[PDB]
């Protein structure tokens, strides 16, 4: 019964434990022009993951936390 | 206004008695809403999910968890019912609605500038006392069929109707006797729970032997075999490539046939020990040979198992492996280095059962079963997801009688008598904790309330008659659901499991304690 | 004071989406609502005088016809309530085959008069526990009710007078017709052993020449060609092989490793010298005829054409194994040449042209065989489903009469029957459960009002007229289709029956489907979300 | 078009106004969670962003959770994590201590005293606070058992777990004793890796107890396997018992027909070596930190031996820890020395729906599972941080026999004794030294405050208390408010977690006292 | 209004059978006229 996700409680288990200095947060971008600078920076090995949100809709907090 | 919110404008914070309105209204609304369940007579709720699922229930855990709710008291208590569930497996609305009472009676005094310390003190004392009592209560007996039979009753008659219910305790209680080995834990993976859908809710029945959901995948093996060796193995009988990455190579046709022909020798030389012990073992036609393999057999295999009248079934469960070990009596194999008739199990007889395009296996008349199978029927899911659970719980139920050497009387008498012992023991306790051992013993006294509420009786009078006949006469009376008046649980068969009762009390006290202590919720981890 | 708000407790706590309805008034009523209404709008179909609905799904696709439980499956139906009268239907379809409006409209009648007597002061428990001391007193009244048994299986006179009934619902205008051709080919089928098979009968549908045209072939049919240039074989000698006709190749990987000019020069020389001699090993067991259920190497078609070996490719491995049950054939998993117990025959196989459409004919002279074939003709993609529609029922039928042989009168003979027994049974029994086994009895009527609806007379001089004649002592009569006034007649002089099995086990579901909705007296629905499908 | 000097999204504060905004900044935080100490607190409920809840009343896990815009609320965060990794006790009380030192800094920076001065002022208070808190000490004798568990219990006593107060000392007490640990001359105890801590929901909290071994939540692999062992000879391991390609790339090349079968044939040769090397020092038990080959099964079953994989790697060493054996990866290397001998019983038994095993009886273990069982998962989460902080101050005070009277004892005592030092400063700096010195009176003053008692006569009371000779040790009854010598209630705290929230708290005060610039906005500039 | 919305009920059940609006109207009407003939029958006089 491997695909019924038993080690995907102990993966939560060990996954609360963050860090110690606190968690930080994900961080925002405040314009168009913002989004762009910070986008043609850095090297190709970086990876950028962005989200598309707005307030109040269902789904944002759930995986903005994850 | 909040320091929380000073540092954190977009915070929400809720302090000193906002906090305690807040846990007590969720609190509140869960009781209100888990009323309806508690007892034979309560009403049963349906739950459609998000892709339309229907989902009809009854049990506390159930509704918690399939119910739209999105706060955080809800939250503690749901995270309560469901260790309630997990471990004891019976007694999740219960718990919620002792909580709810819990939680309403300590606010009816705090709500009077009261402490909730005080009211704390006054719930573990009255904890104490009551566990005391319980312990004093509780009924000692062996626990023969007649005791197993009538605790199945007294859950499945909750968890469903009357006839089914009755075939259920029957069914829970011969497949826990026929696991159940002397002065050993009860091991409930034994029973396996297998689902059809094509008769009557009322048609299930337990099969003294096992039931795989998968049948034989060659057209000319045998639909149905008398006389059976059973060989449980966990080898691959299918074609494996070499780990380090092989390949062939060749200069003609010939050649190329040839490596065609030698390249399945490996799978071909356990077949051909298979095929061998099977013809040792049996050299007549009277006994058949089955072959379980927990890995996949490709159809080279099967052709060559099947031209010897060998039945042979792959991927079969990782549990069944154990399953029919205790159930046929062989041995499972990882490899065919030694194979010996000593590891061949043994069954009266193997057959195949087809329902549209799912093929099921049987594999029933063993000599002395130690794994028995239920076979859940019903004309729909939802009536297979009820009785399912409803196994679950009578299982669980009937698996805590036996390992508790006890039983506690039901319909409600022993929450009467754990209160009216607290408000005889009240002025033993010192201080304004009295008031807590009160609240407590009136929380206690929800269990008769609701069940008076749910059956349509009257319900301050139904409680003030059974308080006044168990004070009279100091027997264990509890609440009769037909007419009201009172009636005495142990004589009857209404029984509770000691255990649920134990951990009832602990849970409930603990989380009351914990959630009245609480002076600010706060969610500042945003910004 | 302009707002109501929420009341403190669930109120507040419940979801955004989500909805809860409680009560008797929110809940109970609003379904046995809804199921009034599914059953509204499968009512009109039932009976010979059913009408076809026209059906589009989410998808465009058109479907036409009265069958009460493809109407169902095609509809998107999303009430709960109606779902589990819905999958009721559907599960009364999966135990018999026919009857799925009846469920439907036992169901709606079951819980209109339940609605109707929670109203007047009855409560749900009582009204259930009346619904099933009726239920159990009908099953007990049934077996009392069958006029006559099969008698016959084999005969095909006897077989197609039993099924005209089934078909005749459905396809009212040409019912004997079809009798006719589902008669034979379920005689052919079905042999000295007891057991039936539904799957082994084939339907083919070749649009083109009219319904009437239609006929059973003893064998089955694949709508192909050949590979090879022999298109007829007159004493077919098939030898089937799952493998695909090519030389077979290594599993892990394949590496031709020239290290001299030699074998370079030989290598495709004796590839082919290696295919030839296969095919004529093939060959020259006496096989001309040879189904593969993979692909054709060029090399093995041009050595089996010039061997004269008709080649037949088969995609689905379900036509494969149907092909080897027909011909008798074993599927061989390599390309070794037959030995005579897994060597096919048939009578004769041949490339045909009906329509416009090129099939691949397997058949047999002799009236026996494992699988036969209906070929379907119409002038309507349409017309040739609702056909394979009935064409199913008919064989359901037959299946459930192999299963069991009582047949009980139709034409709402039975239900009028059931509906006074129960009736003058609820009269004698004093208390509460008298009224719900009086609505029980009253919820049959719904049968024969049906019929009389649909056939456009009036109703309730048809119940009248039945009441009278079953009072008087016939048991055995219902209301007659071939007239435009109000008559009955008896059913069993017409032949108008229709399984016991079939009767036993609709009541029951439908019976447990209202029971089981009226059970229900809290609804918590989550947020519709997405589920698609 | 703009010329602009700094980028346009720069801000910059600077004047008085900083100072103010730090200080109330720091106020804030302490007024977070001033509520929460004493033996009367009250529980909070977090909202975890990820969708969890933490109900506590510790410090710590309280300011953790809280995310702030103010650096300065930052710069105390990372003070209450500093106080809870350095001891593990005290960190309620450094917050409120920081708080109270920068309020009373700010009434000077009101008038035109310069930081300097003050933090000049501030560090020779922390000195002499050190100085009176190392005098007014008393030995402790920790081969006396009922003394560490009275150390614990009046640690334990202002959490949720105080009601189990035996119970949990003991479980702390047995746990720290039975993971200190010597070896070539060095003295550890190292808590954070052994001694785990394992929470099952459900049961009764008094069935908690801390095991003479490891335990974890594993099966065996087959179920022929034994799930029941007297005396077994555990083997460890960390590679796997399967066949695994090489580093380098190794293509093989078939011509021959009986090459392939022999490929095969040798892998399997190959498991039965590896098999066969295992076997051969007769062992009962065999854990693996990685996967176990079907064929590997089968051979250790043929030899009776119970299996376990895909165990992780820091149980493998807390079982190696318990058990006295040595992990192996080369079974062919293995020898007796590494077999483990010393474990009394191993038992696989169902707990719940799942399956434990119990490495339970073993002789001198270095190592131990607290079990704990309890209502649900937050329960067990607060009762694992109360553990956590009784451990912590077992630990400190088996490193430090130290201690210091409690209940705000130890901090009248200290303030009195600087108040009579200051007498002879005779400069401008003894206001500051006063004023911080005094402002130690808030601990007593909030625990007042939370047992709900009258602050100013209490507090008074116990000011002319503490002047005369021989009352360092008199402090205040959190629980019911009176005045009481805490050599008869019987509280005391290790000398370590005073001295580290004194220091601490001194030190944050001089860190945020040095700032009066606030510029922000500018990017990280990697 | 609760009595008219019990005559509809009521006349609900015909409509669904088969029936024209006009002959429930008929007897609605003689029902209505035999009302009040059985109310004025049963009637008692009061003295002001
Ligand atoms: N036949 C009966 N007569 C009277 N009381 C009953 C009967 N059966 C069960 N009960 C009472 O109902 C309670 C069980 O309620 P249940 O719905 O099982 O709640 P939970 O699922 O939380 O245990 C028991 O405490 C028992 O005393
Ligand atoms: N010639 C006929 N005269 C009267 N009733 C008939 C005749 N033929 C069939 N029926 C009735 O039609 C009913 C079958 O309805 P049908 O449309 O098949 O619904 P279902 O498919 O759900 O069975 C049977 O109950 C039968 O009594
Ligand atoms: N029984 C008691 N009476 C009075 N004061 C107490 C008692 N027990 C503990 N204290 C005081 O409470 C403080 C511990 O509070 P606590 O909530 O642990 O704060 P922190 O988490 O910062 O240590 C200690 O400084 C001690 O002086
Ligand atoms: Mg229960
Ligand atoms: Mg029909
Ligand atoms: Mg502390």
């Amino acid at each position: 019964f491997l695909q019924q996700y038993r080690k995907q409680r102990m993966e939560e288990m060990r996954q609360q434990l963050h860090k110690g200095p606190q968690f930080k947060q994900v961080f925002e971008i405040s314009s168009g022009e913002g989004f762009l600078d910070m986008i043609d920076k850095e090297q190709k090995s970086i990876v950028i993951m962005v989200h598309i949100y707005e307030d109040g809709i269902p789904g944002t907090e759930a995986m903005n936390g994850c | 206004m909040a320091a929380v919110k000073t540092l954190n404008p977009k915070a929400e914070v809720a302090r000193a008695q906002a906090a305690l309105a807040v846990n007590i209204s969720a609190a509140r609304g869960l009781q209100d809403v888990l009323r309806t369940n508690l007892g034979p007579k309560g009403t049963m709720k349906m739950l459609v999910s998000g892709a339309g699922d229907i989902k009809l229930t009854k049990d506390g855990n159930v509704l918690l968890h399939e119910m739209q709710i999105q706060h955080p008291t809800a939250s503690l208590i749901a995270k309560v019912a469901t260790a309630q569930d997990d471990i004891t497996g019976d007694g999740t609305t219960s718990n919620v609605l002792i909580i709810g009472e819990l939680l309403k009676q300590a606010d009816l005094y705090i709500s009077e500038g009261l402490h909730p310390r005080i009211i704390t003190e006054g719930f573990e004392a009255a904890k104490e006392k009551a566990l005391q009592f319980l312990e004093e209560v509780k009924v000692s007996r062996e626990m023969d069929r007649e005791t197993l039979i009538d605790v199945a009753r007294t859950s499945l008659r909750t968890k469903v109707h009357a006839e089914l219910a009755d075939v259920l305790t029957e069914a829970v209680v011969d497949s826990i006797l026929a696991i159940k080995k002397q002065d050993e834990p009860i091991d409930l993976f034994m029973i396996e729970i297998m689902e059809m859908k094509h008769k009557s809710e009322t048609d299930t029945s337990l099969i003294r032997g096992l039931v795989l959901d998968h049948g034989a995948r060659h057209p000319d093996m045998k639909k149905r075999v008398e006389d059976a060796y059973i060989l449980t193995c966990n080898v691959s009988l299918e074609y494996e490539k070499t780990e380090v990455n092989s390949g062939f190579f060749y200069k003609s046709a010939e050649e190329r046939e040839k490596l065609v022909k030698a390249e399945r020798k490996f799978i071909e030389d356990r077949v051909k020990k298979i095929i061998e012990l099977k013809r040792k073992v049996c050299g007549d036609s009277d006994k058949g040979f089955v072959v379980i393999n927990q890995k996949g057999i490709d159809p080279f295999s099967l052709d060559a198992l099947s031209k010897e009248g060998i039945v042979a079934l792959r991927r079969a469960k990782r549990r069944n492996m154990e399953r029919l070990t205790l159930a046929c009596g062989g041995v499972a194999l990882n490899s065919f280095d030694d194979l010996s008739p000593d590891c061949l199990g043994h069954a009266g007889l193997v057959y195949e059962y087809t329902l549209g395009e799912e093929k099921f296996t049987f594999i029933e008349k063993c000599n002395n079963p130690r794994s028995v199978t239920l076979l859940i029927k019903g004309p729909n899911k939802h009536t297979l997801t009820q009785i399912k659970d409803a196994v679950r719980d009578g299982l669980r139920a009937v698996k805590n009688a036996i390992d508790d050497g006890c039983v506690v009387p039901g319909a409600g008498a022993v929450e009467v008598a754990m209160a009216e012992a607290l408000i005889k023991h009240k002025p033993s306790v010192k201080g304004r904790a009295q008031l807590g051992v009160q609240a407590f013993a009136d929380a206690l006294l929800i269990i008769p309330k609701v069940l008076a509420q749910n059956s349509g009786f009257d319900l301050q009078e139904t409680l003030v008659k059974i308080q006044a006949e168990h004070s009279e006469s100091g027997q264990l009376v509890g609440v009769d659901l037909n007419t009201g008046e009172p009636m005495v649980a142990a004589e009857v068969g209404v029984w509770d499991n000691y255990c649920v009762k134990k951990q009832l009390l602990h849970s409930c006290t603990v989380i009351a304690t914990n959630i009245l202590l609480v002076d600010e919720i706060m969610r500042a981890g945003m910004s | 004071a302009l707002h109501v708000p929420k009341a403190p407790g669930f109120a507040q706590m419940l979801k955004e989406g989500a909805k809860h309805f409680s009560g008797l008034e929110e809940a109970v009523y609003r379904n046995i609502q809804a199921c009034k209404e599914l059953a509204q709008t499968t009512r009109t179909a039932y009976g010979p005088n059913g009408m076809n609905k026209m059906v589009i799904n989410h998808l465009e696709k058109l479907f036409v016809t009265n069958d009460a439980a493809t109407i169902l499956r095609e509809l998107e139906v999303q009430h709960p309530a109606a779902k589990m009268i819905v999958m009721a239907s559907h599960m009364q379809e999966q135990e018999v085959g026919d009857g799925t409006n009846f469920v439907l409209v036992f169901a709606g009648a079951l819980l209109e008069l339940a609605e109707e007597l929670l109203r007047i002061g009855l409560s749900v428990s009582e009204v259930i526990e009346g619904y099933e001391i009726a239920c159990r007193k009908a099953h007990e009244i049934l077996p009392n009710l069958v006029c006559c048994s099969a008698k016959n299986l084999r005969d095909i006179d006897e077989v197609s007078s039993l099924l005209r009934t089934s078909i005749m619902s459905k396809q009212y205008g040409n019912e004997v017709f079809l009798a006719k051709l589902i008669a034979q080919a379920c005689v052919s089928i079905f042999p000295d052993s007891g057991h039936f098979n539904v799957d082994n009968i084939r339907v083919c549908k070749i649009l083109g020449s009219g319904i009437s045209s239609s006929s059973v072939l003893h064998g089955m049919v694949f709508k192909k060609e050949t590979e090879g240039d022999v298109t007829s074989v007159k004493d077919a000698k098939i030898a089937v092989y799952s493998c695909p006709f090519d030389g077979m190749i290594t599993e892990t990987k394949g590496t031709v490793l020239i290290k001299t000019a030699e074998e370079l020069m030989n290598f495709s020389k004796g590839e082919e010298n290696l295919m030839d001699a296969q095919v004529k090993a093939i060959a020259d067991t006496g096989a001309n005829v040879v189904v593969t259920g993979g692909k054709v190497a060029d090399m093995a078609l041009h050595y089996a054409n010039k061997y004269n070996i008709m080649l037949v490719r088969l995609n689905s491995k379900w036509d494969l194994r149907r092909l080897c049950k027909t011909v008798g054939a074993t599927a061989l998993p390599r390309l070794t040449p037959p030995v005579l117990e897994e060597m096919g025959h048939c009578d004769s196989v041949y490339l045909s042209e009906v329509g416009d459409t090129q099939v691949v004919v397997f058949k047999h002279e002799k009236e026996d065989g494992a699988i036969s074939t209906i070929v379907l003709r119409g002038s309507t993609d349409n017309l040739m489903d609702d056909i394979e529609r009935a064409v199913d029922d008919g064989v359901n039928t037959f299946k459930v009469l192999t299963r069991d042989k009582r047949l009980v009168p139709g034409g709402g003979a039975t239900e009028i029957e059931l509906a006074k027994q129960i009736t003058s049974y609820g009269e004698t029994c004093p208390g509460l459960e008298q009224y719900a086994i009086k609505k029980f009895a009253e919820a049959f009527e719904a049968i024969p009002r049906a019929l009389a609806e649909n056939s456009g007379v009036k109703a309730n001089e048809v119940i009248s007229k039945l009441y009278a004649v079953h009072q008087e002592g016939n048991k055995n009569v219902g209301l007659d289709i071939e007239a435009e006034v109000p008559a009955v007649k008896d059913m069993l002089e017409a032949g108008i029956l229709d399984t016991y099995l079939g009767k036993y086990w609709a009541i029951k579901l439908a019976t447990n489907a209202a029971v089981t909705v009226l059970r229900v007296d809290q609804i918590i629905m989550a947020k519709p979300a997405g589920g698609p499908k | 078009r703009p010329v602009l000097v700094l980028s346009q999204n720069t801000k910059r504060e600077s004047g008085r106004k900083v100072q103010s905004g730090n200080i109330n900044a720091a106020k804030t935080i302490a007024d977070i969670i001033r509520t929460c100490l004493g033996p009367k607190s009250m529980m909070k409920m977090l909202l975890d962003p990820m969708g969890g809840i933490v109900m506590t009343n510790d410090g710590n896990a309280i300011l953790r959770e809280i995310q702030v815009q103010h650096p300065a609320a930052k710069s105390m965060i990372e003070i209450s994590r500093t106080q809870d990794e350095e001891v593990g006790d005290g960190t309620t009380s450094v917050i409120i201590l920081a708080g109270e030192m920068l309020s009373v800094a700010e009434h000077f920076l009101e008038q035109q005293m310069h930081p300097t001065v003050v933090i000049s002022a501030y560090r020779k208070a922390l000195d002499d606070m050190i100085s009176t808190l190392k005098k007014i000490s008393i030995p402790v004798d920790i081969s006396d058992s009922d003394m560490m568990l009275n150390i614990i219990n009046s640690s334990i006593t202002t959490k949720a777990i105080s009601r189990w107060s035996s119970l949990a000392c003991n479980i702390a007490l047995d746990a720290v004793k039975m993971v200190q640990f010597e070896e070539n001359g060095r003295k550890e105890i190292d808590i954070k890796k052994y001694a785990r801590v394992e929470k099952i929901p459900g049961g009764i909290i008094e069935d908690s107890c801390v095991l003479r071994g490891v335990m974890i939540n594993k099966d065996v692999t087959h179920p022929r396997m034994r799930r029941y062992i007297k005396n077994p000879r555990i083997v460890l391991l960390d590679s796997s018992l399967e066949y695994k390609k090489g580093e380098s790339q190794t293509d093989i090349e078939i011509t021959r027909e009986e090459d392939f079968t022999r490929i095969l044939q040798m892998e399997e040769e190959y498991i039965q070596q590896l098999c066969e090397d295992i076997i051969q020092l007769k062992p009962d038990v065999v854990i693996t930190e990685k996967g176990i080959s079907d064929l590997a099964q089968h051979y250790l079953m043929r030899a009776n031996i119970t299996a376990i994989r895909r165990v992780r790697k820091t149980d493998n060493n807390r079982i190696a820890r318990a058990c006295g054996a040595r992990i192996v990866s080369r079974p062919e290397e293995l020898r007796e020395d590494d077999v483990g001998t010393g474990a009394g019983l191993l038992e696989i038994k169902k707990i719940g729906d799942e399956y434990f095993t119990f490495i339970t009886d073993c002789k001198d273990p270095k190592a131990c599972t607290i079990l704990l069982r309890g209502a649900s998962k937050e329960i067990l989460s607060e009762v694992e941080r109360n553990l956590q902080d009784a451990m912590q101050v077992c630990r400190n005070v088996l490193l430090d026999p130290q201690l210091v009277p409690g209940g705000g004892a130890s901090e009248m005592a200290v303030a009195h004794a600087l108040t009579e030092k200051s007498k002879a400063m005779t400069g401008v700096e003894q206001w500051p030294y006063r004023a911080v010195a005094q402002a130690l009176e808030v601990i007593p003053r909030t625990l007042i405050q939370n047992c709900g008692a009258s602050t100013i006569r209490l507090l008074t009371s116990l000011r002319a208390k503490h002047t005369q000779e021989n009352c360092e040790t008199w402090g205040v009854n959190g629980e019911t408010g009176t005045l009481v010598d805490m050599k008869e209630l019987g509280i005391w705290e290790p000398l370590a977690v005073k001295l580290q929230t004194y220091k601490t708290a001194v030190e944050t005060a001089v860190l945020l006292l040095r700032i009066d610039d606030i510029v922000s906005g500018h990017k990280k500039k990697g």
